[PDB]
């Protein structure tokens, strides 16, 4: 598997590179591929730290590795063919940036937010201040301490640098700040325990989870404007999927009382539901994975109570005015454009010249995860207003979810000052509703 | 002598083997060519008395290549010595605006392909030099240039062959020389640069390179793209389970010995199996050629000669339901790269610009934007899409309406409104009712004001009355009762023109089959051209002989279902080809044979086989499918072919009553004669009942809001009661022929027919409940039915039969109560 | 050994396994004096039982079954030993660790010392706690002063427990007993030594990570 932890991965890198070509002339490539390894070890340890570290679970696995090196010995053997030393100016450090951005390890990515932030970490990385002796590979600890990258020139010292790296790593080297290891190993020690712990009636099961539940689900009521007709289907879809969840709970209450009605569709639904899973037949709204029956009927309640919130008010449009929540709603990206169409007809322009300013249409429920302010002047949400306009800043995705799996609304929001931009890609930030 | 070519642009040899004929005379041809287009390169202003003609004389792929070695010379020349860049800039840009003044006027045929070409290859000229300029370079060999495809041609090169170079990133190729026909040139877009430059860095790893993503982003399309810019030939491969691996050596086999590119279009159905067993045999050629780079490899247990020029492309559709995983010691052979979003913007400015719309810039920033709006906002159906697909379907449609309003009347078109025209011919028949409202509203808020309205083949209109008089069905114009079905008719007829391969989509009694049987006869009426069809079921035969197997032991593949048909077809002994000849599928779905159809539903309409033979699909062919919904097909399905939603308010209840008593009047149970009389008196009878409300609609409405023990569909038991009153007439001819001397009468038919007809609404639309159901429908029957009925209080309407007199009779008459022989007390009968 | 199979499907011994392990272990010993040989075996059969053991075996594991063999280095502490396995200012979740820790006697009085020692309290929001940890709980011996280090940090900083468990594995059997692990395994030396013929060479990769690059790589290594 690939290792834990930086040194780990580093030290197997320099194991596996024959000592024959790391060690031929110019000493650059030296470095160069240590620079390569290090860089290939925050990858490695990012992945175990998703989504926060990337947002699409990726392989970066030995081929792009080997052709990582391939390329690296490609420009810099076509660089300064025959000599024995090139200035660190020399170094086509924008063509390999770009082969690195683009193709070894971009390959696999697409959603461009992490194209963005490997090219951010190429930037922070390949350039001609890799060969100042003052430059640090990345920031050690929040206790004001740095990796300070090796002043040798051989492999000799890189990998004895590597072995005296210290013991009491986090995920800090790799950008992140230091809070993956929070829940992971939160949860792999309680694992542990477990472990070693190891190594040393359906119908009354389902009647006591259905008993309460009708009294937590609600029960809702039900011309050409962008927004009416909108928000009238979601509700429509609403009231169709409340209907016919709750007749099925109650007909397996009604199985569960002792009143025949076993039927095959009502068996697997029991079977299903004593189990806590979520019945895939009721996924028409996309949730996390793996999530279970009481957290779907919780949203399930929060969700009819935003409905007939929705419904009281749009009877009374006044679909500007009236609050939203971005990610409550079944489709937002619908809202999204309803939106957009609601301001193009308000006020006559066109669609395609639009675009969206944001700031602290009303719309509640977001936050903020991986950064905070009060100012619009995110440091690394309680109420937010959206409008559209025709025709020192950080594009952040929003995502439905918690998992970041989904992306349905991009940002662009304006950092403070003293804030690197690049640490913002690094430090994996987005909002979540 | 020559080259047949299957467009027109004709290829004649210098020397009037074949490949190396062909390869002599098209790589003399470019050298030609070339040494005329440096004209062009460095001429102030050029003069379409010259340009044009260039054009003409050379061929589509031989004009764009030249055109593409001239600007690159021209670019590195500038770069040597921002005056000359700015130069060469002048000269492109009045080379693309000659060009797009030219393809406004009318042009002969085999070249305004090549002026689209010329207009594509020059946008991506201009695009990559105002990019070069912006972001300024002085140096000749910095990396920003070296990146883009750049070719170099030296006339010192003694053998014809090796003239031309491509260079790319750390990389050099020969182009191939091969005869590669004119298709269609694709856009130059951010996302296609970077296939190139992945792709080409894998072939100069002697590795292959493996696009993936969702379907339909240009996977397959970008890596046929790309050999055609090196000149050599692909071979696209309809890859599944039916391929063994022994098939795939022999593919192999055939790819090393003629050394072209094997282009791949889903690893994902292969099997584990003859997976790694391909994972084998591929790392074992890429060695060998690794070695060849620094020769014979062993395909099958046989050493085979291998050209370096062969190599390996692997598409995949990773992430949905009908897919499989792969081995790791696989992946690590081919360099991945993934594509979700090709720049759409830029893919609609360029060909706009192709077709030389006057604001085609505007047209695509509307277009586009049009596209994800729609996308976001209308209802989550199973079978909508609006990616990639559907705006080159509309941009093409958007052209074919644009030579259609230019042939009707010129410079001073509206065009905003050809685009409307386009999108409400290829995007408005998928939608649902409920999405009606949305999407044209949305069309208002894109192009407001530009309002259009449709016109109307109205001799079309007129054959389509004809037949459907004829078929016993009803017959409107838009809005009578027969409207709606037609008007989806005419869309039909609309959407076959461009959608080679159609899926109708609605519940069970919505008329598809009728739909396209009356559109397919009302056709051949009109252009009097033989409207052939032939009907297969996909799930009733194994998907085996669906398609056909091949013996494991010789050459002998048994042709299935559907690759028998198109062989007939592609055959043509009794003239096929000069027939409309449709192939109408008719079940549900399944990836397992739908996906094998994804070379057949794509702009490369062509499937192959094991044995590598291979079919394509003749400009006359449709393929249809009829599917109740679309539960399970993947994206690819979907967005293969165009679609018609029939909802089930296509036909009204009206309608069938309609066709009911039609039938009933024309034609008789055996085939005005006796039967016939009796036939057309009893639809007499009942005429104010199969009509409006009536009873009938009203009880077959009540029949929804009962319990049942299966699916009550409004066509079943319509159907039942049709066949059941058939046999009350049937009972009236038995009547008849029972008294030679004594006829029944319009006083006793009259009736019996009334009592017969309520008695069989209220059985057979409850013909399948409970006791307490079919009381119930007994109860509605009763309050809503103007027939006298029985004056029992307590005896369920259902518990009488009617006599032959017309009189209600209790059953507990039929009923009698005997003693069975104590013999026989409960033996079996 | 034999019973580590309750945790995976992979984790399946066989007796030549420990045959072959104390063989080694007993010939290959690296020492002669009686008393010496057999301290010395003593620490060389954990040595490389763990290291046999751990080469075949997942990394989220390595930890576990390694403590367990500090399990077996035990003068004996079961009585308190055995509650962290029994049971599974602060905060709710470190406030009933903690409140379940106090059953037994030796941190009995915490519920005092976590309100006196203020250094406590800053130590919580420690970056490294493992490293310095207050004691806050009758001699006391280096393993039984892990053993408290372990529990207090199951108590209050779980976060970090997998950390502590290594410095537990330090306190009875080395630093330098996990230390074997972090590196390359050298396939040349373990396959010249455990593997006789007719044993089959069994390479498992976690998916995303092809293990044959490796072994083609010793093929040219050993020009076989
Ligand atoms: N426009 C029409 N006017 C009158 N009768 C019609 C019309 N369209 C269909 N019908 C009748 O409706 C019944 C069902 O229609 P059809 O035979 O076309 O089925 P289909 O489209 O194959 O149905 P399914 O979707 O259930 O597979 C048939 O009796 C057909 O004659
Ligand atoms: N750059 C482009 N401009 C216009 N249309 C394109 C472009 N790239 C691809 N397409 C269209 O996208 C479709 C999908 O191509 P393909 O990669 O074969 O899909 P798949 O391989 O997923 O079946 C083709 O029909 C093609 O016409």
């Amino acid at each position: 598997e690939p290792p834990p932890g930086v040194k780990a991965n580093m030290l197997r890198t320099f194991s596996s590179i024959p000592v024959s070509r790391i060690c031929k002339s110019p000493n650059e490539r030296a470095r160069l591929y240590f620079l390569l390894a290090w860089f290939h070890a925050i990858i490695q340890e990012r992945l175990r730290y998703a989504p926060l570290g990337w947002s699409k679970k990726y392989e970066f696995g030995e081929s792009d590795l080997r052709s990582a090196c391939d390329t690296v010995d490609t420009w810099l053997d076509d660089t300064a063919k025959g000599r024995q030393n090139i200035s660190p100016d020399k170094i086509p450090w924008s063509a390999l940036k770009t082969l690195m951005a683009q193709s070894i390890y971009g390959g696999r990515v697409d959603n461009e937010f992490d194209q963005r932030l490997l090219n951010t970490f190429l930037e922070r990385l390949f350039t001609t201040r890799s060969f100042d002796s003052e430059f640090k590979l990345a920031c050690k600890v929040d206790g004001h301490k740095d990796i300070q990258m090796p002043d040798g020139i051989r492999r000799e010292e890189f990998v004895q640098w590597v072995e005296l790296l210290p013991d009491t790593q986090t995920p800090s080297w790799l950008g992140l700040p230091n809070n993956a290891e929070r829940v992971l190993l939160t949860t792999q020690g309680v694992d542990m325990i477990s472990k070693m712990l190891k190594m040393q009636t359906l119908h009354t099961t389902a009647s006591n989870w259905l008993h309460l539940i009708p009294q937590t689900l609600s029960h809702l009521k039900r011309i050409k404007d962008p927004l009416f007709r909108f928000f009238e289907r979601e509700v429509k879809m609403g009231a169709k999927l409340l209907q016919d969840v709750r007749q099925d709970l109650a007909d397996v209450v009604q199985v569960c009382e002792g009143k025949k009605k076993q039927t095959n569709y009502l068996r697997t639904l029991i079977n299903e539901l004593v189990k806590g899973i979520l019945p895939r037949s009721w996924s028409h709204y996309t949730v996390p994975a793996g999530m279970t029956v009481i957290q779907w009927v919780s949203d399930f309640s929060e969700r009819i109570k935003q409905l007939q919130n929705i419904s009281l008010a749009a009877a009374s449009k006044e679909l500007k005015n009236i609050h939203v929540c971005l990610g409550g709603l079944f489709v937002p990206e619908a809202y999204i454009t309803a939106t957009r169409q609601y301001v193009a007809q308000a006020n006559s322009w066109s669609l395609e010249e639009l675009c969206l300013e944001v700031n602290v249409f009303g719309v509640t429920g977001l936050k903020l995860q991986g950064a905070t302010c009060n100012n619009n002047k995110l440091s690394l949400l309680p109420l937010t207003q959206l409008r559209w306009v025709k025709q020192s800043v950080v594009t952040l995705p929003v995502y439905l979810n918690f998992t970041r799996a989904d992306l349905i609304f991009t940002v662009d929001f304006e950092i403070a000052t003293k804030e690197d931009p690049r640490s913002f890609y690094e430090r994996g930030v987005a909002v979540l509703c | 002598l020559g080259i047949s070519s299957r467009e027109g642009e004709e290829v004649m040899f210098k020397t009037p083997l074949v490949e190396k004929e062909m390869r002599v005379t098209l790589a003399k041809l470019l050298a030609e060519s070339v040494t005329e287009v440096e004209i062009f390169g460095k001429a102030t202003s050029i003069d379409p008395n010259t340009y044009i003609t260039w054009i003409d004389k050379y061929q589509a792929q031989l004009v764009v290549l030249s055109a593409q070695i001239a600007w690159s010379e021209n670019v590195e020349t500038a770069l040597s010595s921002a005056a000359p860049l700015h130069s060469v800039l002048s000269n492109v840009e009045v080379t693309l605006n000659v060009l797009a003044d030219s393809v406004l006027m009318e042009q002969p045929p085999l070249r305004r392909r090549k002026l689209e070409h010329l207009i594509t290859e020059l946008v991506h000229q201009r695009d990559v030099t105002r990019s070069l300029i912006k972001s300024k370079i002085d140096n000749a060999k910095s990396f920003e240039w070296l990146s883009q495809m750049r070719f170099y041609f030296d006339p010192k090169q003694t053998d014809v062959l090796q003239q031309l170079s491509i260079q790319m990133a750390n990389a050099k190729f020969n182009y191939g020389f091969e005869y590669l026909g004119v298709q269609d040139k694709l856009v130059q877009t951010p996302l296609t640069d970077r296939c190139y430059l992945t792709m080409t860095q894998a072939l100069e790893a002697r590795l292959g390179g493996s696009p993936f993503g969702p379907a339909g982003t240009g996977k397959t399309e970008s890596v046929k793209a790309l050999g055609h810019q090196l000149g050599r030939f692909v071979l696209v491969f309809n890859c599944d389970e039916t391929f063994d691996f022994q098939a795939m050596g022999r593919i192999f086999v055939g790819l090393c010995q003629v050394g072209a590119w094997g282009c791949f279009d889903e690893f994902n159905r292969l099997e584990e199996r003859m997976l790694s067993a391909v994972s084998q045999q591929v790392q074992c050629i890429q060695e060998a050629l690794r070695e060849h780079s620094n020769i014979t490899c062993e395909l099958l247990n046989k050493q085979v000669k291998v050209s370096p020029d062969m190599a390996i492309f692997i598409t995949m559709n990773p992430g949905y339901a009908g897919r499989s995983n792969l081995p790791d010691n696989l992946k690590k052979l081919f360099r991945s790269l993934a594509m979700t979003k090709p720049d759409r913007q830029l893919i609609a400015q360029v060909m706009l610009y192709s077709q030389g719309f006057r604001t085609a810039e505007v047209l695509a920033n509307k277009i586009v934007p049009f596209f994800k709006l729609c996308d976001e906002q209308l209802s989550s159906q199973s079978h909508y899409d609006f990616g990639l697909r559907a705006l080159k379907s509309v941009l093409v449609s958007a052209g074919n309406v644009k030579r259609e309003r230019i042939q009707k009347i010129a410079e001073n078109l509206p065009e905003q409104e050809i685009l409307i025209q386009s999108v409400c011919e290829t995007m408005v028949p998928k939608l649902v009712a409920e999405d009606i409202p949305l999407l044209f509203s949305l069309l208002s808020d894109v192009f407001p004001g530009v309002q259009y309205h449709r016109g109307e083949m109205t001799a079309l209109r007129e054959e389509l009355k004809k037949v459907c008089q004829e078929m016993y069905l009803t017959y409107g114009d838009g809005e009578e009762v027969g409207g709606m079905w037609v008007e989806k008719v005419l869309q039909l007829y609309q959407i076959t023109q461009i959608n080679h391969g159609l899926m109708m989509v609605g519940p069970s009694g919505s008329g598809k089959s009728m739909a396209w049987r009356v559109l397919l006869k009302a056709l051949e009426r009109l252009e009097g051209v033989e409207g052939v069809a032939h009907i297969i079921d996909p799930k009733a035969i194994s998907k085996d002989h669906l398609y056909g197997t091949l013996d494991p032991n010789t050459r002998e593949w048994t042709d299935g279902l559907f690759t028998h048909v198109l062989r007939k077809i592609i055959d043509s002994v009794r003239g096929e080809l000069q027939k409309r000849q449709w192939i109408v599928f008719d079940g549900d779905v399944d990836p397992e044979w739908v996906e094998n159809l994804n070379s057949v539903l794509d702009d490369n309409k062509l499937l192959t086989l094991p044995n590598g033979e291979r079919l394509s699909l003749p400009p006359n062919v449709r393929i249809m499918f009829e599917v109740q919904d679309l539960k399970y097909a993947t994206l690819a399905t979907v967005s293969r072919c165009g679609m018609v939603w029939f909802s089930e308010d296509v036909l009204s209840t009206d309608m069938i009553f309609n066709n009911f008593l039609a039938r009933l009047r024309s034609i008789p149970l055996d085939e005005a004669s006796p039967m016939l009389q009796i036939q057309r008196d009893a639809a007499t009878i009942m005429q104010p009942y199969f009509t409006s409300n009536g009873l009938v609609t009203k009880a077959l409405e009540h029949a929804f809001q009962l319990e049942h023990i299966m699916d009550l569909t409004r066509l079943r038991c319509l159907g039942s009661l049709f066949s059941m009153l058939h046999q009350a007439c049937r009972n009236v001819a038995q009547y008849n022929a029972n008294h030679p001397d004594f006829p029944m009468q319009i006083e006793q038919l009259e009736r019996y027919i009334q009592r017969y007809l309520v008695y069989a609404i209220l059985w057979s639309l409850s013909g399948d409940s409970r006791l307490k159901m079919r009381a119930e429908l007994g109860e509605y029957i009763r309050r809503i039915t103007t027939v006298p009925l029985p004056t029992a209080p307590n005896i369920p309407i259902i518990d009488y039969e009617v006599s032959i007199s017309g009189e209600w009779s209790p059953w507990q008459a039929k009923v009698p109560q005997i003693e069975v022989e104590t013999h026989k007390v409960a033996a079996p009968d | 050994m034999e019973s580590l199979k309750q945790i995976h499907f992979l984790y399946q011994y066989s007796l030549q396994f420990f045959l072959d392990i104390y063989h080694n272990v007993l010939y290959e010993n690296p020492n002669t004096d009686h008393t010496q040989r057999l301290s010395i075996i003593t620490k060389d059969l954990f040595q490389v039982a763990f290291n046999r053991v751990a080469r075949g075996m997942l990394h989220q594991d390595h930890i576990t079954f390694a403590m367990l063999l500090a399990r077996i280095k035990l003068p004996t502490y079961d009585a308190e030993f055995q509650h962290f396995l029994r049971g599974n200012g602060l905060t709710v979740e470190q406030a009933e660790a903690v409140v379940r820790l106090s059953c037994l006697p030796a941190f009995k009085d915490l519920i005092a010392k976590v309100q006196a020692d203020e250094q406590f309290g800053i130590w919580l929001d420690s970056s490294s706690p493992e490293q310095t940890v207050p004691y806050l709980w009758t001699p006391a011996t280096p393993i039984g002063q892990a053993i408290h280090r372990l529990l207090l940090i199951q108590a209050f900083r779980p976060d970090r427990l997998l950390a502590m468990a290594h410095m537990f594995v330090s306190t009875n059997l080395g630093e330098s007993f996990m230390s074997i692990m972090e590196q390359p395994l050298d396939l040349t030396h373990i396959v010249g030594t455990e593997v006789k013929p007719n044993t089959p060479v069994l390479m498992c990769s976690v998916p995303g990570y092809d293990a044959s690059g490796h072994v083609e790589d010793l093929a040219a290594e050993q020009n076989t």
